[PDB]
């Protein structure tokens, strides 16, 4: 019950929140980056065929 | 026979059947059903961020 420790402790979590966020805004970001690339992808080779 | 020759009757052929040549366009759009389906299921996930902090 230390003045220090209860609030060195708060401190041990006040900063996986900010890496696990990071983290999860990474894997989102990614993940909508790699729809986008597919759906190009499958649109170009779609819209080749009909010029054609 | 005398100076005429004679020849056979010829047999004829009863019917006959018309199967016409078409032109091949050989279109590559058709028969590409399989992209339209794999567009279909592009399925991007996403998971909250701050529901498990
Ligand atoms: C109708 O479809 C058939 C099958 O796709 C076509 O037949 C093909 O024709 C090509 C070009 O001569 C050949 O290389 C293939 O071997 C044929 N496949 C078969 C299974 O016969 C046919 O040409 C099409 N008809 C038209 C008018 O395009």
């Amino acid at each position: 019950n230390n003045n220090y420790s209860k609030l060195r402790s708060m401190g041990y979590a006040l900063t996986g929140a900010v890496q696990t966020l990071a983290q999860i805004s990474d894997i989102n970001d990614q993940n909508l980056q790699q729809g986008i690339y597919l759906l190009r992808d499958h649109i170009v080779t779609l819209m080749e065929a009909t010029l054609h | 026979c005398f100076g005429v020759t004679f020849k056979k009757p010829l047999v004829a052929e009863e019917k006959t059947s018309l199967e016409p040549q078409l032109p091949h366009l050989q279109l590559r759009l058709p028969h590409l059903v399989g992209i339209i389906a794999k567009i279909k299921g592009i399925k991007i996930e996403v998971t909250s961020s701050g529901e498990s902090i």
